[PDB]
């Protein structure tokens, strides 16, 4: 029914070395080349991944903004609202990066944002400056 | 023949 | 144990009738159930008897005193069985004491070629049957092939040996009859490299197991694959073995190929990763430039200037997150690559020292089929598997020749006889033989019968060393043609002391090279006396045939110096070495099953020659010659109990064709 375990004999394995004299060595070679060949792919890609460590090294450590945790606001200041209208300007829809920007705003509250103030601020116009680009 | 194979 | 215990001693069903019995007592067999199974009975229980003191001749009388009803009750049936198994030499072969001494006047008269087991045991069971019977031995001694060189106290067998097991052996009642001592071999082989350093039980194990399961993937592809013919020519044992070692290695390179394969997908994958990785702190080094620029204009600032700082901010932190992100996948892939690398699969399937060490399992294999493997026919080689005796092998320790010398006590035997011709037509036979010392000295033989018990390799001599009048047909020739005849030899050391293992009965030596392999490959410590000896087997035993005793000796001693020690090793005081290729009257050692033959061969080589009629136009002719021996029995080819098996099967099918089979009705 079926091979002795860690013996491997496929009908198909037979015919191929089976096929004329030296078949059994051709076979043989090919994948010794083929091994060869994958095995100094391996050095070459293995020597390109060591260069690009290197000049990742250090990380971006110089280039971390401290941790500024502030609290929620509900009141809009002047000085809020004008970097909001900005921030649509640049953001678009994304919701979350304007309440970055402004810092004390929930994603809920720039929603809110976008309908109370949608005729003072002519947000149609603004959201429809920002998808020209 | 096969039987007079030794260690078997 | 018990009449079913016997009927397995005897090799036969006990719950089923056979075909020969089926062809002797066909009234039964195709009638009611009940009448087989009283048949059965009668049967087995005589086997018992006769098996249960085989010293005795067992007659009808004493057999029928012993039964049961409703056993005993049918006389006839009683006899019917009896006789059968008489004649088929089931119950009353080899020696025993015969109880009514044998009759008055012979009938009939046949002539049996060579006193080897074969001849004796059909020579003894015609005599037995009271036949005219005399047998021509060219060699000056019985056995033939059953050689035992004996000097003072050494005994080393040069033929025969090993007794297979005794569960059905029939040699188990020649034992009885016949003083052998039978010691048993304990199955521990040692293996000692070429240096002459002992093979490690790691490697040992691991190779005999990579042997066996060698072997099961060839009959594999033999059975289920049916890979049994190429370019034509039937495929042999040895072009199996390298087609299976071969896909063996192309897996293993197989192997290596999709693991480093693995290898590359996931350090290219990698590659693609640090590319993202370098892009982006590119981008970040620039960005922070940009806000930190951004922060350095100095406060108070219009909200635009203040939204750039603001927006920068944001957008440095969001890339960072990124960064991040990408740090922990290149994380989870640079271990997954010491994951695969940490674990590479096999880098060879078998190594220079380890092929050295199959090659010496393929020399035992080489040895017990007496013949390089290239020459095995795949598919039958090993057709007589099923007939294995159980139990442990034995030796005979007082030498396999005793068993000959005993079965020949009693009988006509002409030595120094060398058959020449066989001539056979419908009125009878007659034999031209002459004397082996004075070859001009001739013989002849008239007999209604020849019995040729001739070995394969003779028979198969070319130009014929035997000459049949009128020639044997074409079926006969190219069955003898087709079949193998193996070769293997051995070499009798003997010494005034034991420097070996004395609880080692045998131990084995690693060849330098495939081509020597089976060049003094094995030994083997057996006997009471010092004695050690060394078989030459494969392609080696042919080749070390033209190569001088002391020579062999030489290469001998050199070996045994390595395993035991350059001063442990003394000089040899007796020294043997057999030639069975080279010996006219055998022309080899015992048959194989050649590549393109089979197991049918074997039943063709049996069967009778019937010569055609002497006036044109008269009734088809009795058979006149038959043919027993080694290489005629299927079921028990190469073997010493097969060629005494024979012998009793041609005893039988003589003596129902020259004195009737009055058992039949
Ligand atoms: C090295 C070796 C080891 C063996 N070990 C074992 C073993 O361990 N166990 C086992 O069961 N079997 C073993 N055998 C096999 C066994 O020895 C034989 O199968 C058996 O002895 C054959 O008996 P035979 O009568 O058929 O042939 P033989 O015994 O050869 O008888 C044939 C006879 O014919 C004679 N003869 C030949 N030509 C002529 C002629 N022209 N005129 C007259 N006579 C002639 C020969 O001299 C011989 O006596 C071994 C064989 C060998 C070679």
């Amino acid at each position: 029914r079926k091979p002795p375990k860690g013996m491997f004999l496929s009908q198909e394995d037979v015919e191929a070395v089976s096929a004329n004299a030296t078949a059994a060595t051709t076979v043989l070679r090919q994948l010794d080349m083929e091994l060869v060949s994958v095995k100094r792919q391996i050095q070459n890609i293995k020597q390109t991944n060591s260069a690009l460590k290197e000049k990742l090294d250090g990380g971006i450590e110089p280039y971390r903004l401290p941790e500024v945790i502030q609290k929620c606001n509900a009141r809009w200041t002047t000085e809020e609202q004008l970097l909001a209208v900005q921030a649509i300007r640049k953001y678009g829809r994304d919701f979350q990066a304007i309440s970055d920007v402004i810092g004390n705003k929930s994603v809920v509250q720039v929603k809110n944002f976008f309908v109370n103030y949608r005729r003072r601020f002519n947000i149609d116009e603004v959201l429809q400056e920002w998808e020209a680009e | 023949p096969r039987g007079f194979l030794v260690k078997r | 144990s018990g009449v079913e215990g016997a009927a397995f001693q005897s090799r036969l069903p006990h719950d089923r009738m056979t075909s020969q019995e089926a062809a002797c007592f066909p009234d039964i067999i195709s009638g009611p159930q009940q009448t087989q199974k009283v048949f059965l009975f009668i049967r087995n229980r005589t086997l018992q008897l006769w098996l249960d003191n085989p010293k005795i001749q067992l007659t009808f009388e004493a057999t029928l005193q012993q039964l049961e009803a409703p056993y005993n009750s049918d006389t006839v049936l009683v006899h019917r069985v009896h006789s059968y198994l008489e004649r088929h030499g089931l119950i009353n072969f080899g020696i025993y004491k015969r109880i009514k001494p044998l009759p008055t006047k012979k009938t009939g008269k046949v002539i049996i070629i060579g006193s080897g087991v074969s001849g004796l045991a059909a020579a003894r069971q015609l005599q037995s049957f009271g036949m005219d019977v005399t047998l021509l031995e060219a060699r000056d001694r019985v056995g033939g092939r059953v050689a035992t060189f004996r000097k003072g106290n050494y005994v080393a067998d040069l033929g025969a040996m090993v007794v297979t097991g005794l569960g059905g052996n029939p040699m188990a009642v020649v034992s009885k009859q016949v003083n052998m001592e039978l010691a048993k071999i304990k199955q521990k082989c040692p293996l000692y490299e070429a240096n002459g350093q002992a093979v490690p039980k790691e490697k040992d194990e691991m190779v005999e197991q990579e042997f066996n399961r060698l072997l099961e993937a060839t009959s594999y592809l033999s059975h289920q694959l049916d890979f049994n013919v190429l370019n034509n020519k039937p495929v042999s044992l040895g072009q199996a073995l390298e087609v299976v070692i071969q896909l063996q290695e192309k897996h293993v390179k197989d192997e290596q190929i999709e693991h480093w394969k693995k290898i590359v997908k996931t350090q290219e994958e990698l590659k693609e990763l640090l590319n993202k990785m370098v892009n982006l702190k590119e981008k970040i080094k620039e960005l922070h430039q940009q806000y930190k620029e951004a922060s350095e204009v100095k406060p108070p600032r219009d909200i635009t200037a203040e939204f750039l700082v603001k927006s920068k901010h944001r957008d440095l932190t969001a890339l960072c997150k990124e960064y991040d992100e990408l740090a922990e996948t290149q994380g989870k892939l640079e271990e997954k690559l010491q994951e695969l690398e940490a674990n590479p699969p096999s880098d060879v399937y078998l190594s220079s020292r380890d092929r050295q060490i199959l090659d010496w399992h393929f020399a035992n294999l080489e040895f017990a089929n007496a013949t390089p493997l290239s020459t095995l026919s795949l598919k039958h080689w090993d057709q007589d598997d099923d007939f294995e005796f159980t139990g442990s092998h034995l030796t005979v320790r007082n030498g396999y020749s005793c068993v000959p010398v005993a079965l020949a006590e009693g009988l006509d035997i002409k030595l120094n006889t060398a058959v020449r011709q066989v001539r056979y037509t419908a009125s009878g036979c007659e034999v031209i033989a002459v004397n082996t010392r004075s070859t001009s000295q001739t013989f002849i033989y008239k007999c209604d019968a020849v019995l040729c018990t001739l070995p394969l390799g003779v028979l198969k001599q070319q130009p014929p060393a035997v000459q049949f009048v009128p020639p044997l047909p074409e079926w006969k020739t190219s069955a003898v043609q087709r079949m193998g005849f193996g070769n293997l030899n051995k070499v009798v050391l003997c010494f005034d002391r034991v420097f070996w293992d004395p609880s080692v009965n045998l131990f084995g030596h690693v060849g330098s090279t495939t081509a020597s392999r089976g060049e003094l490959f094995l030994f083997w410590n057996l006997y009471k006396a010092p004695i050690l000896l060394a078989l030459v087997a494969g392609e080696a035993a042919g080749i070390m045939e033209n190569i001088s005793d002391d020579v062999i000796v030489g290469r001998c001693l050199a070996i045994l110096k390595g395993i035991f020690g350059s001063s442990a090793v003394p000089q040899p005081k007796e020294t043997v070495v057999s030639r069975w290729r080279a010996d006219p009257w055998a022309r080899g050692s015992y048959s194989y099953v050649a590549a393109g033959s089979s197991g049918n061969d074997y039943d063709l080589m049996a069967q009778p020659i019937t010569p055609g009629p002497s006036i044109p136009g008269a009734p088809q002719p009795i058979p006149r010659l038959f043919f027993a021996g080694e290489h005629t029995i299927r079921n028990y080819p190469a073997t010493v109990h097969g060629a005494l098996l024979s012998g009793l099967r041609e005893a039988g099918r003589i003596a129902d064709q020259f004195l009737g089979a009055m058992y039949t009705l």
